């Protein structure tokens, strides 16, 4: 995984390596669970991670933080 | 000449007196017209097309996606939006997701979300204006001279046209001019016409239809793509994210709704250049400037022998070519009697007055011979050529309509 600050958004740049990984980002940490990341290429996809409360089950979600404000995933469907 | 090698033919025949003849050329047939002291005119139809079409139209029927973005906000906050909704090269999709607990929002309810994708087309199809006068069509002409099969090909001009491109003139050397009025007849309205192109397939679709086909489409020179949606699919949206996919290539839907549709030929130089099907040129004709060359030429006395037996072309016709070795230039004297005694000619001669320039010639002659026994005679004394033949009244390929007489 990369994380890179991007303007306002901090963007985290997952594959299929880190496939159901947490990090520990600052003083929060934030998931991914997307079986469709694989490796960077033009096929990808951005979207949000919902920043949710220290008791707050996921719901409807593959990405999500807590304790983390404007995280977005970004991930490859293309093989290496 | 070249009416011989064609399988379907027609013969024309002028009335003695007029100047003018009316014909009608279809493709993959022949015409020979006839005239009282004017050599015979074989015409075809040789390719009906238009060229350098201007584009009117692009239809995508296979694109690719990249670069997907999604954007959202919480109930009652705004709605989300993304800096490629401004970008024309996007296309993107405004809806709204479930939001609440579980997802980071204050408030249950339908929260905005929006995905924006990169468009790329892969494969589309291009649709063509057809102008009714930048369709040109192509004739060849030649007369019955008495040239050998092999030199037929340099002895045929070829006359080009387009719609309203004057009459045109075929100027023969020694036998004057025939001039050609034509006006081509095609089987489709090109007012409400595309013609589309797919690969290296073409086809005559109907603008209507192709105007309202659910696919992206591009208008002249380019530059710009016009409803995306109908390439791009969104699913239900989930909380924050939404499964953007390109939809399969619609090659084979429309393959398919193209089979009920007429084909164009490409022609395989020029990519430009589009052979249309089936489609036919009226022609008016005039002959009055027509000659025969060596109507002063004595008639040939010495002994000439066949080089080439008569032999049937198919068209209720006969071929013969006769070596004429001494007498040169002199007239080839042909008829086709009822009988070795009788001098009356029964027979139709294709190859009006032929003649031999020079010695050694080899004169290919066609003549129509009558129904049942008759017998073919070339030139006159002990030393002429005869030969018995027998025409079966079964049918043959060649086509007879009534004499014409045309101011
Ligand atoms: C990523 O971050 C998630 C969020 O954690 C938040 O919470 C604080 C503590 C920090 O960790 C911040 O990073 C963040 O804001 C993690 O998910 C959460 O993890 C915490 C820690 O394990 C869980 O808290 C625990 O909850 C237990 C609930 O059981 C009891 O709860 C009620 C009261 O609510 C009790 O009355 C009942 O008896 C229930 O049995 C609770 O028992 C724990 O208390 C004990 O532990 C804490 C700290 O260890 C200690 O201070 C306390 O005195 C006790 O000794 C604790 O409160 C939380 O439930 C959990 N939430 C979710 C939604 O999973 C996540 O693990 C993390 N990921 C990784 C990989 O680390
Ligand atoms: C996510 O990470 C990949 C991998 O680093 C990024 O792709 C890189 O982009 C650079 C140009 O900026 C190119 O050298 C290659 O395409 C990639 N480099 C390497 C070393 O793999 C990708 O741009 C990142 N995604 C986002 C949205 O920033």
């Amino acid at each position: 995984v990369t994380l890179v600050r991007k303007n306002r958004w901090l963007l985290l740049n997952v594959t299929s390596e880190d496939l159901g990984k947490t990090f520990s980002v600052g003083t929060g940490n934030c998931t991914t669970n997307i079986l469709e990341a694989k490796y960077w290429c033009p096929d990808s996809m951005e979207y949000n991670c919902p920043n949710l409360s220290p008791r707050e089950e996921p719901d409807d979600i593959d990405c999500w933080c807590y304790g983390v404000e404007n995280v977005r995933v970004a991930y490859g469907k293309c093989d290496s | 000449a070249h009416c011989i090698g064609i399988t379907d033919r027609d013969f024309i025949e002028g009335v003695h007196g007029g100047t003018w003849v009316s014909a009608t050329l279809e493709q993959d047939k022949c015409v020979t017209v006839m005239a009282p002291d004017k050599p015979s005119l074989d015409i075809s139809l040789e390719t009906v097309a238009i060229d350098g079409p201007a584009e009117a139209r692009k239809v995508c029927y296979n694109a690719v996606l990249t670069h997907v973005k999604i954007n959202d906000k919480c109930p009652s906050t705004g709605e989300a939006h993304l800096a490629e909704e401004n970008e024309g090269d996007n296309a993107c999709k405004r809806t709204y997701s479930d939001r609440g607990w579980g997802n980071g929002c204050g408030l249950f309810g339908k929260g905005s979300i929006v995905a924006c994708a990169k468009f790329t087309c892969a494969k589309s199809m291009s649709l063509f204006e057809v102008d009714q006068t930048k369709i040109q069509y192509v004739i060849r002409a030649q007369l019955h001279v008495g040239a050998k099969q092999e030199n037929w090909n340099t002895d045929i001009k070829t006359l080009k046209f387009d719609a309203l491109s004057g009459s045109q003139e075929a100027e023969f050397t020694g036998y004057g001019k025939a001039t050609l009025e034509c006006q081509v007849q095609t089987a489709v309205d090109f007012g409400n016409s595309y013609i589309a192109e797919m690969e290296k397939e073409s086809w005559i679709v109907d603008r209507q239809w192709a105007q309202d086909l659910t696919l992206p489409w591009q208008s002249g020179s380019g530059g710009v793509w016009r409803e995306m949606h109908h390439l791009v699919e969104f699913e239900p949206p989930h909380a924050a994210t939404i499964r953007v996919l390109a939809l399969g290539n619609q090659e084979g839907s429309l393959k398919t709704a193209l089979t009920g549709a007429m084909r164009v030929t490409k022609d395989t130089n020029d990519n430009n250049l589009y052979k249309l099907h089936g489609g036919h040129v009226s022609c008016r004709v005039k002959l009055s400037a027509l000659t025969l060359k060596g109507t002063s030429y004595k008639m040939c006395t010495d002994k000439m022998s066949f080089v080439k037996n008569p032999t049937d072309t198919g068209h209720g016709t006969v071929v013969m070519q006769v070596k004429v070795p001494k007498g040169a230039p002199c007239k080839i004297p042909v008829i086709v009697a009822d009988d070795l005694t009788a001098a009356i000619n029964k027979g139709i001669l294709v190859t009006v007055n032929p003649i031999a320039s020079t010695n050694d010639d080899e004169v290919l002659i066609e003549v129509n011979p009558p129904f049942g026994d008759s017998y073919i005679i070339v030139g006159t004394g002990d030393s002429r050529l005869t030969y018995q033949w027998h025409k079966e009244d079964d049918d043959d390929k060649a086509g007879w309509s009534h004499p014409q007489f045309e101011k």
